């Protein structure tokens, strides 16, 4: 399955502050599999 | 405003009842026979008039299936009988009457 | 206040005058700072045989370039420097070169065109630069879906004769027109009698006639040896060109008949049926609730990109019909909608919409002569193909004369069980095959 | 003899409210109708971008007074127009039909305009007209680069294109629709122009019909220039590019100047395929540049800033050296080399080409449309020559000299591998 | 028919610098009809 | 050895990375406003780095 990791169909909405901790980006990968 | 236009309501409520489509908790205008005007006036309802619609037609054809009806507690009481599609298919009828006098110039 | 019908006398008529040589002059006068004027000129592709095609277009590139009095980019200098412009064309018929300018620049600016004309340097140098240029030119045509099925459209409905050829010649000739064929061009066809030194804007008509007796006297004389161009006639021919090309997103169709010419009063009857079709491209407000069912259908049912009606005229001749750009899937739809309004105007016209085809082309009339340079430019045309101005007054009556009567009797002549000229590019898999655009010419019912 | 009659004078009025008339009867067979309205999409913030868009596209739905049906059939059936044509300033509403029947396209003009009912379908239905029209309009490589050369240039206002982005289509809606007529389209904000109409009409018209308040004083929402630079990589054949720096205001003497600069350098041409001997930018490029180009001088004045520069178009890899050679060309200007010659010969352009784009009824009633809204006014030819002829050489050159210092905006799109960033100039 | 003007389908392509003078640009208009 | 022996093409190239600074703004309609904010720091490997990490 594809990957695109940044922190070291409609998709889901975000409303509250807990759920919102660990988004904020920390370098991108790009990444690719069969 | 008088008590003869009253029993005039009150034979247009028998009717009402005796027709006997708010036993399935529908509405009159839910019952129009869908031509070219009335289809475009469904159209341009608003979403919760379209969806609120679209449940009541459903939940008919389910009861009709079990030939069965809804409690008289749920039958649609002729004093809310919310008119909704006449003022869209009224406009609907006024725009194509225009049309149609345009046509003869 | 003014009506449109007083307002029609209030035009200016436009004051004519021809010098001793042949050459003809025409001014209308306004209140204007401003002016247009140029030389209007009896050439172009349909003079041209074969072996010489594209001169003309060949000397369009050279006549700015130098000439004896002011060599090389001298031109350019004065008339940059007063804050003028100056511009040229060439069509199948007719050449022109003009100036736009303030009216007290009027008598630099016909010296410049004088000498434009006269004396032109043509240096060999000069020449193999613009022939590099031309071929690039003829490769950005190319790209010009619309340019190139008009001219594929001229090429098969005129075959045979000199109308087929492109203003611009075939890529052969450009490359070995040599200065001789240029210069036996020029002596033949720029002849004072075969020219007009049109004008329009704040100048008195006085003013421009001495002008023209002063830098237009050197002009070749009434006679010129024996050796006239007399335009013979050309051969029109229902036949069909399909260039097909799956690679092009859009296909490109044009499509016609032959019209009268320049001076039959059959045309205006045939502009106010073509205004009744219009035209149309995707960019419109109106789409649905547009008056030409042809528009209205095709906004509806997304038939087209765009489409207009034409009525292409020469003398003699013309290209009457429509040129459409559609999706692959939608040319078939969009020929017999066009083809349906065709047969129902021969048959069944009504008085209200030719009464809004009769506005539509009043309207047009107007607001086209808005301004010193289409002014000039009507002037010029219309002394070339009706040896006369026709004023806005008699253009007026000879609308009111139609009636849906005369469209139903015009259409007919000319649409009705008639043999199209039609040419394809593009996708056009889904183009009528000939024989079915040919039995869309007439109605079974009738 | 054949001679013109005696040449009507324009009249101009101002009403108490702040709304603007003027009328000219040049007694021709056709009338021009026109309400400008300070609406352009200067107006707009980041909550509603794109509605003066979608705006412009809804002339013809439905109003109070008029089905969206009788709009286009009565209109047509006379042969009549109506057109839209918006800048980052003002919307122009235009009409256009035979001086008898004037009566017919004022009563459509003013509905749509002052009756607009926007309704829910028929707005829902005109949704996709924005991409058509956006894509038709991007078709010129020009367009994306003044529209990002105004959003590098400004932080607000200005900043915003005349086309709706495109996160934005499909969900206009017909609130901010109403809003946006009810905030915009007032009295204080407006102007009447009338060619072939009379003065008395157009005036009991707008007292009658054009009485609106309330919406939005002229609101002091000043453009701020920023400066900065956007960069579109794509697959162009060429590389198109603008350079440009705050200049001036229009109407104030320091935009003459800059106008005048701009024919200095150069606007466009004048001669079909000629060199342009007289332009100063394209000589400049094209010593050291022998391949395909273009290059003219760019002046965009507004009602409270301005951008000017140039504008280039190269090969790829010579996009630099056009830019390079354009600016030091510039900079000779504000390094006091320049003729009076030449300023004269500028001033000549510049006077010919106004007086050309007032000769047609089209371009006489923008500059009247706009005149009055700008400036509350109207200001003859003969005083605009004048006003031209009293630029002094040396403020040519401190218009030259505001550019080169002035912090610079950049656009460019294309393959931008050889194409400078601003500090790299 | 739909206008942008600022001067003062495949298309069409440009190659030449005859054809290419008269394209840059000069403030953006844009224009609708019916 | 036998397989990962390949030469030529590029020796590893010195097309030395040049910052600059900038800013580049994404008008949209997400319902939250993401941002970053940088600038230069230090090279990977080099004892700045480790400094880097640790603020
Ligand atoms: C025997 C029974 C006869 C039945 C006749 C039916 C008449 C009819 O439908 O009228 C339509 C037809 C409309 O044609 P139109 O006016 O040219 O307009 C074309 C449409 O716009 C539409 O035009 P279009 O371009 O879409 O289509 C052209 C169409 C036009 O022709 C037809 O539509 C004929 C319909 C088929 C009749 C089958 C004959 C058997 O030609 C055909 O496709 C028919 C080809 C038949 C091939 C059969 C091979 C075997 O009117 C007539 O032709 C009536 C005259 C018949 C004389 C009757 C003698 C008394
Ligand atoms: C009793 C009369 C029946 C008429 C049938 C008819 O005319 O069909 C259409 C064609 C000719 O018309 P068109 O194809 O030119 O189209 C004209 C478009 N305007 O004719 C034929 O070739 C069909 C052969 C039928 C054999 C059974």
């Amino acid at each position: 399955r594809g990957v695109a990791g940044a922190l070291r169909d409609l998709k889901r909405s975000v409303l509250c502050r807990e759920s919102l901790r660990g988004q904020a980006a920390g370098p991108l990968v790009a990444s690719v599999s069969l | 405003v008088s008590a003869s236009s009253r029993w005039l309501e009150g034979i247009r409520k028998w009717y009402y009842n005796a027709a006997g489509f708010n036993k399935l908790g529908l509405m009159r205008d839910d019952t129009i026979h869908e031509n070219d005007d009335v289809k475009e006036a469904i159209r341009r309802l608003p979403e919760n008039l379209y969806n609120d619609r679209v449940f009541r037609i459903k939940r008919a054809l389910d009861l009709s299936m079990r030939q069965q009806i809804l409690p008289k507690e749920q039958w649609t009481k002729y004093e809310e009988d919310k008119s909704y599609l006449e003022p869209y298919l009224k406009e609907v009828i006024r725009e194509r009457k225009e049309r149609e006098e345009w046509a003869k110039k | 206040t003014a009506t449109y019908a007083q307002a029609l006398q209030s035009v200016p008529e436009t004051q004519v005058s021809q010098l001793d040589n042949g050459l003809r002059v025409a001014s209308e006068q306004s209140s204007q700072p401003t002016c247009t004027v140029g030389v209007w000129i009896d050439a172009g592709s349909r003079y041209e045989s074969e072996k010489n095609n594209g001169a003309g277009y060949f000397v369009e590139h050279l006549a700015f370039k130098g000439t004896k009095n002011r060599p090389g980019n001298a031109l350019e200098k004065e008339v940059e420097s007063m804050g003028a412009h100056l511009n040229a064309y060439s069509t199948r018929e007719h050449t022109a070169y003009y100036i736009k300018a303030l009216s007290k620049d009027l008598p630099k600016a016909v010296e410049l065109l004088a000498d434009i004309v006269q004396n032109c340097s043509l240096e060999d140098s000069q020449i193999e630069k613009e022939r590099d240029v031309i071929l690039q030119e003829l490769q950005e045509n190319d790209t010009s879906m619309r340019d190139v099925v008009f001219n594929y459209l001229h090429a098969t409905a005129f075959q045979g004769t000199p109308l087929a050829q492109s203003v611009e010649g075939p890529s052969e000739n450009v490359r070995k027109l040599s200065r001789a064929d240029l210069t036996e061009y020029l002596s033949r066809h720029y002849k004072a009698p075969r020219m007009v030194l049109a004008a329009a804007g704040g100048l008195e008509h006085r003013q421009l006639l001495d002008l023209a007796q002063k830098h237009f006297s050197g002009l070749s004389g009434t006679y010129d040896e024996d050796a006239v161009p007399t335009l013979s006639p050309c051969r029109f021919t229902g036949s069909q060109i399909c260039h097909r090309e799956d690679g092009l997103p859009l296909a490109h169709v044009a499509i016609a008949v032959e019209g009268p010419g320049w001076a039959h009063p059959d045309n205006v009857a045939l502009q106010v049926a073509n205004a009744i079709i219009g035209h149309y491209d995707c960019t419109y407000g109106g789409g649905a609730h547009l008056s030409s069912p042809l528009a209205s259908i095709a906004a509806t049912n997304k038939l087209c990109q765009s489409f207009q009606t034409f009525n292409i005229c020469y003398a003699d001749t013309g290209l009457l019909g429509a040129h459409f750009v559609c999706d692959h899937m939608s040319i078939d739809d969009m020929m017999f909608v066009l083809q349906g309004q065709w047969m129902r105007l021969c048959t069944s016209a009504t008085e209200s919409e030719v009464l809004r085809g009769k506005n539509l082309l009043r309207n047009a009339l107007v607001s086209h002569l808005d301004g010193t340079t289409p002014v000039c430019e009507d002037i010029g045309r219309s002394l070339l193909t009706y040896g006369r101005r026709i004023p806005l007054a008699e253009w007026e009556s000879r609308i009111a004369e139609v009636d849906a009567r005369v469209v139903r009797e015009v259409c007919s002549k000319y649409f009705y069980d008639q043999c199209p000229a039609v040419a394809g590019f593009g996708p056009i898999e889904q183009l009528p095959d000939y024989n079915r655009i040919r039995s869309g010419m007439f109605w079974l019912r009738f | 003899a054949g001679v013109p009659p005696h040449p009507q004078d324009l009249e101009f009025t101002r009403l108490p409210n702040g709304l603007v008339i003027a009328s000219l009867e040049n007694y021709a067979p056709a009338s021009r109708i026109g309400l400008f309205i300070k609406a352009g999409s200067r107006y707009e913030n980041s909550n509603n971008l794109g509605t003066s868009h979608l705006l412009r596209l809804a002339s013809s739905l439905t109003t109070k007074g008029a089905s969206s049906f009788k709009i286009t059939r009565g209109i047509e059936a006379v042969g009549g127009k109506l057109s839209v044509t918006s800048t980052r300033e003002n919307m122009a509403y235009t009409v256009e039909c035979l001086r008898d029947d004037v009566d017919i396209l004022m009563e459509f003009l003013l509905n749509v305009t002052t009756a607009p009912e926007f309704r829910r379908w028929e707005v829902a239905a005109l949704q996709p007209q924005l991409r058509i029209d956006k894509a038709v309009a991007l078709q010129n490589p020009q367009a994306h680069v003044i529209e990002n050369l105004h959003a590098a240039a400004y932080r607000n206002a200005l900043a915003n294109s005349l086309y709706c982005p495109d996160y934005r289509i499909g969900k206009v809606t017909p609130v901010e629709l109403h809003d946006y007529v009810q905030n915009h389209f007032t009295s204080a904000r407006m102007a009447l122009i009338g060619l072939g109409v009379s003065h008395p009409v157009l005036k009991q018209v707008a007292e009658q019909f054009l009485n609106i308040r309330g919406g939005l004083g002229l609101s002091g929402a000043k453009a701020k220039y920023h400066g900065g630079e956007i960069r579109e990589q794509n697959g162009d054949s060429l590389v198109h590019a603008a350079l440009v720096a705050e200049s001036a205001a229009i109407g104030s003497a320091e935009a003459n100047a800059f106008s005048v600069l701009q024919h200095v350098l150069g606007a466009g041409p004048h001669v079909k395929r000629g060199s342009n001997a007289t332009s100063s930018l394209y000589q400049a490029v094209a010593k050291g540049v022998h391949q395909p180009f273009d290059v003219s001088a760019f002046n965009a004045s507004y009602s409270d800033s301005g951008l000017f520069g140039f504008y280039t178009i190269s090969q790829a890899a010579s996009a630099g050296d056009v830019i390079k050679a354009a600016y030091n060309q510039v900079k000779t200007i504000a390094q006091g080399n320049l003729s009076n010659p030449d300023v004269q010969a500028a001033k000549n352009k510049l006077k010919a080409g106004y007086l050309m784009s007032v000769e047609s009824s089209e371009g006489f009633l923008d500059e009247v449309g706009s005149q009055a809204l700008a400036a509350g006014s109207y200001t003859p030819p003969s005083t605009v020559l004048q006003q031209i002829d009293a630029v002094a050489d040396a403020d040519v050159i401190n218009a030259a000299k505001k550019f080169v210092s002035g912090r610079k905006s950049m656009a460019a799109s294309g393959n931008l591998g050889h194409t400078p960033f601003i500090d790299e100039l």
